[PDB]
RNA sequence: CCUGUCAAACUCCAAACUUACAGACGCCGUUUGACGCGGGGAUUCCGGUGCGCGGGGUA
RNA sequence: AGUGCAAGAGCAAAAGAUAGCUUGACAGUGUUCUUCCCAACGAGGAACGCUGACGCGAAAGCGUGGUCUAGCGAACCAAUU
RNA sequence: UUAGGCGGCCACAGCGGUGGGGUUGCCUCCCGUACCCAUCCCGAACACGGAAGAUAAGCCCACCAGCGUUCCGGGGAGUACUGGAGUGCGCGAGCCUCUGGGAAACCCGGUUCGCCGCCACC
RNA sequence: GCGGUCGCACCA
């Protein structure tokens, strides 16, 4: 199914698992990538900033992250960098799959609500922005237009 | 300062935690005053489902009744250390517990303006061993 | 509303903030008012008795006599005149 | 003391806003009233802020408008210096104007209609879809700004 | 103490001095309270009314200012209590106070107790108070007879020096007698 | 200890705002009698749209 | 924690626990709110009184069933006091 | 208030800690069980009777901010949100301007280790 | 309500 059906934040926040059952598991594999043994002790720090509030299905999160990290292997399976996706798909999403009679849908998935300007991804790298490329590929698989922002790095 | 800081025995509780008694009799003679029933709480597998139910007795002795008892109890015990309270108490044995404290304890046991005893004025394990050990026997 | 009992939707108004929790001070449960006095109605979550229908929480009526120890306060619900039987525990002097 | 002029019609305007203008004696478009600067009055004008033009006029301007558009509580009578002198505490329009501006009295107190029924602005106003700071004609004005409007509607 | 949500008891409940549940019931009568309080050595009796910023004591009597009338005996006993009640009761009457309810604070309603003796006194002073006669002591014990007889089992004076060796429930009468007419502060 | 996130059926907090009563100004009423009381006569109980706030629904 | 049972709320020298005693889960009659916001409408419900008779308590006092919001039923007819 | 009793507000008063104080006004701890009364067992408590001793508890007095709380300055922030208005922008979601209001977290620095009432009293 | 889960009876 299309993002068209769930990308807007027009519905109430629906996240109380105590009243919702049958919620599908998340497809997101990991949130911490790279050298998670080490702490952000890197010279450069780039972030992927979403430019519009939207909902991002765990589907797009996984594809976005995979496409970015799977690429960050321009640095090697045990390369020196750490990648972080800070958002989690808390918002439960339904589908009315009778016509409009008793239409409250049944749980079909989850999504993460991101507000325009938040950073969804943050990578930590030594002067070697291959990560800038890992993100051109990441914001390729999420609904919004995005800003690739660099923070600690006056090494231009 | 002292005199009102020096330990003293406040009650010695001798209780037989049976599981259902005829045992009171011996407690009465071993101590010198009537024993009290021991009802239990919660229903459990040891065929002890009855809430209100005699399952042992105890006897709280105070003053001479407590000494005159310890003057035979203690001798029947050896242990010491580790087996002492953080408040200067100790239980050995049929159980025989000895509650120890200093002079102004009533402040925490009365009805009016009661108050909890300050940690400083509390009795330490050590200050306890001393008092008792200094009364017909040895520590550890 | 999914039901129509008196306490429907009263979760907030009949609950105390955690710190105001517990038996309330007796001073205000014994306050005495005079006929003609303006009093603000506000149920005290801690005091079970002497209450009035939650809908009137916030009203400001006029004491006009009493019934037993409870007071009879006159208020105006929308445009309708009503008389409320309430104890001091739930009243406060206006101004 | 501020000069109030309704620049937007009643159709579709909130009722509680319309009632406010009405309490300020304005019941038609282009009608103007003089209002003391008090807390109570200030709140009213703020509520009516989007359908009116207001500001503190200059002694001269007030005088021109008073002369040109002031009326007796009843009747056609022109309110000129003589009228003013033979009917009010002051001796001429200027004296009345000053008193109004210094909020010492009111049009009613002096037997005058609380409303100055102005004429449409000669040359047209700046628009009723934007405030002054945006080039429109709504909201608070400059003494110079109010004067221009009042004068064009003299 | 632990956090923002923590509930700290009213001060007088922390101090374990006021029972607020009983207080409310007491105040229900709308009458003045006859506050009966004791100390290891003394006995106090106050007639308290309700006030905007706290209680107002309109009349009181302490077992100590009993001597001021000729008391030459200990002040932490039954005869003492009664008299302090009667003394406060009289001052009470003088103040225009006619009735009151017995507030025994955190004490226990034990029959023949000193608080009830205090109550007996106040009643005899003229104060109208809700009571129950057979919860009070039998006059003789109020007089202090139980103590005189206790000194009969002498061998050693019950009173260290003090006054008398065999004590005096008679001293009691002389005093009650005194309080029942004229004299200052009454 | 450090570090990454949430809540229509969470809340240590907390608006704008809505609301009871009172005073003040405004406006209104005392011949145009208001506020209110009693009585006669209805029509009406298929609604719609814009905007703000919504709940459901891919729409 | 507990407080019979949904959910939300109340409660600690207690509204919870233990013990003891008691039968107010009483008769009669009302005021008021609710049912039905505003704003008319029955049964039902509740709050608060009074009259009478009682229980407990030293007493103030508490007890108009269960801490609060569900657990209810017209006329005709029958049986019953 | 050289120590008390009854309170009001009910943490600005809580939690924790330091120092000081009593031949007596005093409060306590304390000493003691013939009585009133009392422990489903214990004069522990409750109740009664009393002063040999003590200021070590409590309590009263002076103080400490580490935790919790109250209020204030500066920063966050006139940000977030928002009542009124717009032929302002945007495919749209949504945003912006004018007008009237206006936060929370958190950081840094102060405040807070109760205030007040009646009575009694070297 | 009456009769052995069933059958009969029954205008609140
Ligand atoms: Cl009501
Ligand atoms: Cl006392
Ligand atoms: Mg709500
Ligand atoms: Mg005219
Ligand atoms: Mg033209
Ligand atoms: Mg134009
Ligand atoms: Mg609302
Ligand atoms: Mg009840
Ligand atoms: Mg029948
Ligand atoms: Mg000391
Ligand atoms: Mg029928
Ligand atoms: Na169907
Ligand atoms: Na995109
Ligand atoms: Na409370
Ligand atoms: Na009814
Ligand atoms: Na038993
Ligand atoms: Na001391």
């Amino acid at each position: 199914k299309p993002g068209a059906m769930y990308r807007n934040s027009s519905k109430p926040a629906y996240t109380r698992r105590e009243y919702i059952s049958g919620i599908p598991g998340k497809k997101i594999a990991q949130f911490d990538m790279g050298n998670n043994g080490a702490g952000p002790t890197y010279p450069a720090q780039v972030e992927l900033v979403v430019e519009k509030p939207v909902q991002i299905r765990h589907n797009a999160l996984e594809a976005a992250r995979v496409a970015a990290n799977r690429y960050v292997q321009n640095s090697g399976a045990a390369a020196n960098y750490k990648f972080r996706i800070r958002k989690f798909p808390f918002h439960v999403i339904r589908e009315n799959k009778d016509g409009m009679r008793a239409p409250f849908g049944k749980p079909v998935g989850t999504a993460a609500r991101v507000h325009g300007a938040n950073h969804i991804f943050i990578a930590w790298v030594n002067p070697d922005p291959n990560v800038e490329e890992a993100w051109r590929r990441a914001k390729m698989k999420v609904t919004p237009t995005i800003n690739i922002d660099s923070s600690p790095a006056g090494n231009a | 300062f002292h005199e009102m800081r020096e330990p003293r025995i406040e009650k010695v509780v001798v209780h037989m935690g049976i599981g259902h008694a005829n045992a009171e009799d011996i407690l009465g003679e071993i101590t010198g005053q009537m024993p009290v029933r021991t009802k239990a709480k919660r229903t459990v597998g040891e065929f002890d489902i009855r809430e209100g139910d005699p399952i042992g007795a105890k006897v709280t002795l105070r003053d001479e009744m407590a000494e005159e008892f310890l003057q035979t109890a203690l001798p029947l015990a050896e242990l010491a250390t580790s087996q002492f309270d953080d408040t200067g108490n100790f239980s050995f044995g049929l159980d025989v517990t000895v509650n120890l404290v200093r002079p102004g304890y009533r402040v925490a046991k009365r009805d009016k303006a009661s108050r909890s005893i300050p940690t400083k004025h509390r009795l330490n394990p050590a200050d306890a061993v001393a008092f008792i050990e200094s009364t017909y026997d040895v520590e550890v | 509303p999914s039901s129509n009992g008196p306490l429907e939707g009263t979760r907030g108004k009949l609950k105390n903030k955690p710190r105001d929790r517990g038996t309330s001070p007796p001073q205000r449960a014994v306050e005495e008012f005079d006929d003609g006095e303006k009093v603000h109605l506000k149920i005290d979550p801690s005091v079970p008795n002497g209450r009035f229908h939650p809908r009137f929480d916030g009203q400001t009526g006029t004491v006009e006599g009493k019934q037993g120890d409870a007071y009879k306060v006159d208020i105006v619900d929308g445009g309708k005149e009503k008389t409320i039987i309430v104890t001091a525990a739930h009243l406060r002097r206006q101004e | 003391m501020h000069a109030l002029v309704q620049l937007r019609g009643e159709v579709n305007m909130h009722t509680d806003i319309q009632d406010t203008l009405e309490m300020l004696n304005i019941h038609h478009v282009n009608h103007c009233t003089l209002v003391p600067e008090t807390d109570a009055y200030r709140g009213m004008v703020a509520k009516v802020n989007d359908f009116v033009a207001f500001g503190e006029p200059s002694q001269e301007t007030l005088e021109t408008v008073l002369a040109t558009r002031a009326e007796p509580l009843e009747g056609d009578a022109d309110v000129d210096d003589e009228w003013v002198a033979e009917h009010t505490d002051y001796d001429d329009i200027s004296g009345l104007a000053f008193a109004l501006l210094s909020e010492e009295t009111t049009l009613r107190e002096q037997g005058l209609s609380p409303t100055l029924r102005l004429h449409p602005p000669r040359g047209g106003h700046d628009g009723v879809k934007h405030p002054v700071k945006e080039g429109g004609q709504l909201g608070k004005h400059d003494t110079e700004g109010i004067d221009d409007l009042l004068e064009a509607m003299r | 103490a632990t956090g923002p949500r923590y509930k700290v008891p009213m001060r007088r409940r922390r101090e374990a001095r006021t029972d607020y549940h009983q207080r409310l019931r007491l105040l229900k009568s709308g009458k003045p309270r006859l506050v009966a309080r004791k100390s290891n050595k003394h006995v106090r009796a106050q007639l308290v009314t309700l006030g905007p910023n706290g209680d107002d004591t309109l009349a009181s009597a302490h077992s100590s200012d009993l001597a001021e009338y000729g008391w030459e005996a200990p002040t932490g006993n039954m005869p003492s209590a009664y008299l302090t009640g009667l003394l406060a009761g009289l001052r009470a009457q003088e103040a225009g106070v006619e009735e009151a309810v017995l507030d025994i604070g955190l004490n226990s309603p034990t029959p023949g107790s000193k608080v009830f003796a205090i109550q007996e006194g106040a009643i005899d002073a003229g104060l109208d108070i809700p009571h129950n006669d057979d919860v009070l002591a039998d006059w003789q014990r109020t007089r202090g007879a139980h103590i005189a007889e206790y000194d009969e089992q002498l061998e050693e004076p019950l009173y260290s020096g003090d006054f008398d060796a065999a004590d005096l429930p008679e001293h009691f009468d002389e005093l009650r007698e005194t309080l029942l007419d004229g004299d200052i502060e009454l």
